[PDB]
Formats: structure tokens, C-alpha cells, sequence
């Protein structure tokens, strides 16, 4: 573990257009990683701190760009 | 004994406990009791009952 | 939304002044020091 | 026997690399190394000369 | 990795008894772990800080008690 | 017994050279005997008093010279 805790982020599913949606997502980001870089704002989300990742998908500190891509992906709209 | 600092200085207790404390002679004396006078037994006026 | 963020409720993060959001802190001041009492 | 001891520390002006829009990791070492000062400090420019 | 650097500890072989010895050992302990428990005193040893473990045997933050035992083992006298 | 207590001496084995060592030894010496002769100086040892010999090898007072020889022997170097 990061041993600095995690930031637990939940994205709530939203409708954009007929058959166009941004799916909900649940990720945990190592505290220092979230602290280092994030683009989550305006996203229809909710977040809380924890000592251990609250979600099944976790971005450990040694990710940086896997995480940035994962965070940009919070905006992806699909079927 | 456990703090290494000092003996208990305060008590937090239910209304029933305070009513008992207020109705007993707390000094060194013969068995004695009566109407509560020692501490406020009320919670309306305050939450500080008095000093035991 | 200039979100200052918060600490991780993790003792290290607090001690270091690290925030999850916009602003890094100096550190957690001090509340003094407690020394163990000497027995009599 | 005899001798001397000393302690000092050195460091980087926070904006010295100048190119960065922002630093990584939010809290960083200011002690110079390969990644944070080599060939990067905006305050100094080294030019070689020849033909003198 | 420890993500806070390491304390690198080396011990030197000690001739304790007839055909008995404390073998020199080389370990690297996650800095905060070292900070929590370190019995290395009187060990015929040498230390230094590093970014990455300097040695093949590394005790990370989640080891706690494997490290405490490993630390005590620095004075074990063997064949 | 010596009826006056004993001086208990432990000599710690030490390495001198390739295939040369001074063997570790544990002896108990009647107090008045120890008091009369002790060549245990610079010997890599430790001592303590006791009411009874602490060790299986005891130099009772009425040996005199067995002990004197035993002291020279605490410096003997063997394979």
C-alpha cells in the first residue's frame, strides 16, 4: 500500500444524449498520486479519504501516467 | 496509579447517581441521608451539579 | 472550484503538510510536549 | 588528535528550472541533482569561448 | 518501493567463538520502518541513506515483524 | 568447599593467527587461592564472586600449584 492512504473517487453515471452516456466508475488513488495530479472537477462525482483503498480499481503511487489517463477517461462517453 | 499525573478530579454521571450523591452525607460520619441538597440534581438550570 | 483539499487523515501526510487539493501547508504547528512524570 | 566538523546544505530556487508549468509531486527536494538542476537553472547561462 | 527512501545496513563478520560466527549481513530497510525499530547498535556495522534499496534483501513498510525478527537475527551466532 | 567462597573466572575464546587460538575456559577458584595468585590480566576475561563454585572445574585452596599452572594455561594457544 501507499502507506499514506487513498483518495476514493466515485463517478456517477449520467446521460449525455440518446444512447450516449458516461458510465459510473469507482477508483482509489494513492493519496500522493491524487495530490500530485488530477483533472476531476465538473465530473458528477463524489470523494472521500481512507486508510485503504475503498474500491476495486486502485492506482498505486508508481503509476503517474496510468492514473492521468484513467482520470481523463472519467469523461469518456459511450453507447 | 495509571496516569502518573493525578487522581480523578471530576465525575460525569446519570441523574440517578447524582440524586444519590446529593442525598448522602459525604463527609466522614455516621450513616445518614435525607432530601437531596448537596448538588443540583437538575439538568434544566445547568449540567454542573456541584463538588463532591 | 479552487479546492484546497484535505489531508489523508494519515499521520505522515498531516505532518508533512500534504494536501489532496490546491494548497500545500507549512505543517501542524505545535501543541507543546508531554514529558513522562518522575515517580516519588 | 583534533579535527573540525561542519553542516550547511544548499538548494534550488523554486522557479529555477523556469520551463515547468508546475512541479511534480507537490513536495520536492530542493537539493540539486540530475533531474532538478543539471543544465536547467534559469539564473545562470554558461558559454564556452574559443579563439582567444 | 518504500517511496520514502531506505536505510541501508551492512554488518561485518565477527569471530565470536571456536568455529562460530556472526555472518555479515546486508539489508535495506524502508526508512519509516527503520525509524520505528532499529536495534542496530553494537553490531559491527555501517549505514547510509538511499533512494532505492542498495541491497538484495529489502524490508518494506508492510513487513513490520519480519523486520523486527531480521534485526534481532543480526547478532545470531552460527557455525 | 573453600568455606570462604569462590572467584569465578570466564575466559573468552579468541583468535590469534591462522590456525591459532586461545581456548575459552571456565574455572572456579577458592577465594584465598585466587587472592594468593591471579595471572589474569590482559586475558580477555570476566569475573564474579560466589558462595559456591559456579563452574565444573574447581581449584580448591589445597592445590596451590595446580592453580598457578592453571593460570599460565589460560594463555595457551592451540590449533
Amino acid at each position: 500500500a501507499s502507506a499514506r492512504g487513498y483518495v476514493n473517487i466515485k463517478t456517477f453515471e449520467q446521460k449525455l444524449d440518446g444512447n450516449k452516456k458516461i458510465e459510473g466508475k469507482e477508483v482509489s488513488v494513492a493519496f500522493p498520486l491524487y495530490s500530485d495530479v488530477h483533472k476531476i472537477s465538473g465530473a458528477h462525482y463524489q470523494t472521500f479519504p481512507s486508510e485503504k483503498a475503498a474500491y476495486s480499481t486502485v492506482y498505486e503511487e508508481n503509476q503517474r501516467t496510468e492514473w492521468i489517463a484513467a482520470n481523463e477517461d472519467l469523461w469518456k462517453v459511450t453507447g | 496509579r495509571q496516569t502518573g499525573r493525578g487522581e480523578g478530579n471530576f465525575i460525569i454521571a446519570s441523574r440517578n447517581v447524582v440524586n444519590v450523591l446529593a442525598s448522602v452525607d459525604t463527609g466522614i460520619s455516621y450513616a445518614a441521608q435525607g432530601l437531596a441538597t448537596g448538588f443540583s440534581t437538575d439538568t434544566t438550570k445547568s449540567v454542573f451539579a456541584g463538588v463532591l | 472550484a479552487e479546492i484546497g483539499g484535505d489531508h489523508g487523515y494519515n499521520a505522515t501526510n498531516i505532518a508533512a503538510g500534504q494536501t489532496s487539493g490546491a494548497v500545500t501547508q507549512i505543517g501542524p504547528a505545535v501543541m507543546g510536549m508531554v514529558r513522562r512524570a518522575i515517580p516519588n | 588528535v583534533m579535527g573540525f566538523k561542519t553542516r550547511y546544505g544548499i538548494g534550488i530556487n523554486p522557479f529555477a528550472e523556469s520551463a515547468a508549468q508546475a512541479p511534480a509531486s507537490r513536495i520536492q527536494s530542493g537539493m540539486p541533482s540530475i533531474l532538478n538542476s543539471l543544465g536547467k537553472n534559469a539564473y545562470f547561462r554558461r558559454v564556452y569561448v574559443k579563439g582567444i
